């Protein structure tokens, strides 16, 4: 089956710093990957769906790039309240797996 | 001048259900099964399931449906009697055996407008066909 | 020609062609090595030529390679239900092959669309060509910024760079039906080399007689297919070839 | 707006059966792609089962056969039956929205379902 893995899954950065989160799928899924944000004790929220685009309501500071077996989550303005667990999932798949997840914290 | 130009064979033949249609043109011979709506007197100026493409003159024909096959026979012997069909014998050779599969209980003829024709009816009758040495029917007795 | 036709319909608006009054070379079709997937469910391809039907329907469409498994009798899935559904009882074959170099291009292949959203499953051999604006239809105002409603048709993401299984595979599924009507499309007829002046068992269009065949002198009428004797015993046959 | 409420988390016994309940406001369960994804404590999300708008239920490899899903038409309440549970299935299950390719939008609130004996 298609398996997803995020590295390094544990990154620490300060506010106003560019952070790249990569979810390199072990099998080709084209650009059909969705980025989520799971705050602790809450339900996750989507930021990027399918190809690089913006979900209605999310801040414009969130952006993505790459397609195929490589992906990159780019945040231009790292706000203090966007530190959570990010997930990657194959949208156009019957069995949609989830990424390992990355942790963001104050440096 | 070949006023006769076509035939219609269908139970309803008025676009109600599928009906066999034979249309004859100088270019080609036309057969369909599509449903068409025709008036009481359709004149000619001077879904389809099946399809096919192929008074001196007397154009005899025999149309019958048996075992789901539409059979057509014909004979174009020259006639020098303009009053009625002449005394004599001329057998009819088959032309088409297309499996239309549409039951036919009604009949019609097409004409052109800017010329008599005959219609018989068949019924099961034992015959004694006499075959020539070359295989053609020369005589027959009921 | 349909297989070698350049234009192929999309999966949602799959083309329906009625094949009648001809012969198809199923032996050659199975012998073709270009097909990656050749699955037969009704009749085995070896006996397909021997088997004789009366109506053949060809459904030409392009799907993602991972949906080839979903395209099958008694199968469930987005493609298997929403835009191309097959009966539980199936009499035909499923043919698939790689098409990465044929239709997939560097740019996005948006010419093919799939029924992403549908309210209910489709009946077998039923097509929904209606490009209705919003599948859910919660509010008939037809708002551009739909919230509970979305466009059912979406463009396929095709790129030769991936080459993992998301590449489009050309799939055509056949349907053989018996309508209690005389046959129009039937298998090819093998004709052996005829031998004369030798006691050979023969089968001329179902005559299935036994005897030695010699060149004859009698001349048939052009419409007459085989001769006969006084005692209704066959004694002359017209060679069909 | 639209809000999804998840309920039905509690202690059960192995081999038992409990009816997970999810209430959706502003959505119709008939024409939506409900999916269930759980989140074990100290672990990320993981797919469990998926149901299409018209049927065609899907299950994960780990929970194949064990889990059965049947959504009810009454007040578009999402339901998820459980069978032959194990102690490793303790997690916080979440509800889903109908978007398959356009990316998910909302989940359920989620309640932990502790399974032990
Ligand atoms: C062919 O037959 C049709 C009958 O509908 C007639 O209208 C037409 O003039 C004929 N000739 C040609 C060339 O179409
Ligand atoms: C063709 O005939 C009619 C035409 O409306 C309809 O039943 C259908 O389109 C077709 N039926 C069959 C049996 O082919
Ligand atoms: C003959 O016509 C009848 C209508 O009275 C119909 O039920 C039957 O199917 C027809 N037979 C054929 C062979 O078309
Ligand atoms: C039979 O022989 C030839 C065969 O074409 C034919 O021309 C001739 O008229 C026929 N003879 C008789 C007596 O029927
Ligand atoms: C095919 O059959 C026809 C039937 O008349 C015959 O004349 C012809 O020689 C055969 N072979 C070819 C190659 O056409």
């Amino acid at each position: 089956d298609i398996q997803l893995t995020q590295s390094p899954s544990f990154l620490s950065a300060s506010v106003g710093d560019r952070v790249t989160i990569t979810c390199r799928a072990s099998q080709g899924i084209s650009s059909y990957l969705a980025w989520y944000q799971q705050k602790p004790g809450r339900a996750p929220k989507l930021l990027i769906y399918a190809a690089s685009t913006l979900q209605s309501g999310v801040p414009s500071r969130f952006s993505g790039s790459g397609s195929g077996t490589v992906f990159t989550l780019t945040i231009s303005s790292l706000q203090p309240e966007d530190f959570a667990t990010y997930y990657c999932q194959q949208l156009n798949s019957d069995s949609s797996t989830f990424g390992q997840g990355t942790k963001l914290e104050i440096k | 001048s070949n006023i006769i130009r076509g035939w219609i064979f269908g139970t309803t033949l008025d676009s109600k259900t599928q009906s066999l249609l034979i249309v004859n043109n100088a270019t080609n011979v036309v057969i369909k099964v599509c449903e068409f709506q025709f008036c009481n007197d359709p004149f000619l100026g001077v879904n389809c399931t099946f399809e096919y493409v192929s008074f001196k003159n007397l154009r005899e024909f025999v149309f019958k449906n048996i075992d789901g096959y539409f059979k057509i026979y014909s004979k174009h012997t020259p006639i020098n009697l303009v009053r009625d069909l002449p005394q004599g014998f001329s057998a009819l050779e088959p032309l088409v055996d297309l499996p239309i599969g549409i039951n036919i209980t009604r009949f019609q003829t097409l004409l052109a407008l800017h010329a008599a024709y005959y219609v018989g009816y068949l019924q099961p009758r034992t015959f004694l066909l006499k075959y020539n040495e070359n295989g053609t029917i020369t005589d027959a007795v009921d | 020609e349909v297989f070698n036709a350049t234009r192929f319909a999309s999966v949602y608006a799959w083309n329906r062609k009625r094949i009648s009054n001809c012969v198809a070379d199923y032996s050659v079709l199975y012998n073709s090595a270009s097909f990656s997937t050749f699955k037969c469910y009704g009749v085995s391809p070896t006996k397909l030529n021997d088997l004789c039907f009366t109506n053949v329907y060809a459904d030409s469409f392009v799907i993602r390679g991972d949906e080839v498994r979903q395209i099958a009798p008694g199968q469930t899935g987005k493609i298997a239900d929403y835009n191309y559904k097959l009966p539980d009882d199936f009499t035909g074959c499923v043919i698939a092959w790689n098409s990465n170099n044929l239709d997939s291009k560097v740019g996005g292949n948006y010419n093919y669309l799939y029924r992403l959203f549908r309210k209910s499953n489709l009946k077998p051999f039923e097509r929904d060509i209606s490009t209705e604006i919003y599948q859910a239809g919660s509010t008939p105002c037809n708002g551009v910024e739909g919230f509970n409603c979305y466009f059912p048709l979406q463009s396929y993401g095709f790129q030769p760079t991936n080459g993992v299984g998301y590449q489009p595979y050309r799939v055509v599924v056949l349907s053989f039906e018996l309508l209690h009507a005389p046959a129009t499309v039937c298998g090819p007829k093998k004709s052996t080399n005829l031998v004369k002046n030798k006691c050979v068992n023969f089968n001329f269009n179902g005559l299935t007689g036994t005897g030695v065949l010699t060149e004859s002198n009698k001349k048939f009428l052009p419409f007459q297919q085989f001769g006969r004797d006084i005692a209704d015993t066959t004694d002359a046959v017209r060679d069909p070839q | 707006e639209v809000q999804l409420v998840e309920s039905g988390g509690g202690l059960v016994q192995p081999g038992g059966s409990l009816r997970l309940s999810c209430a959706a406001s502003g959505l119709t369960v008939s024409s939506n792609y409900m999916r269930w994804v759980r989140q074990a404590p100290g672990k990320g999300l993981e797919w469990v089962s998926l149901i299409y708008a018209g049927g065609s239920t899907f299950y994960a490899d780990s929970v194949k056969g064990r889990f059965i899903i049947s959504r009810h038409n009454s007040k578009n309440i999402l339901y998820l039956q459980m069978n032959s549970l194990r102690a490793e299935d303790t997690a916080v299950y979440f509800c889903a929205r109908d978007l398959y390719v356009f990316g998910m939008d909302v989940w359920g609130q989620g309640t932990a379902v502790t399974v032990s004996a």
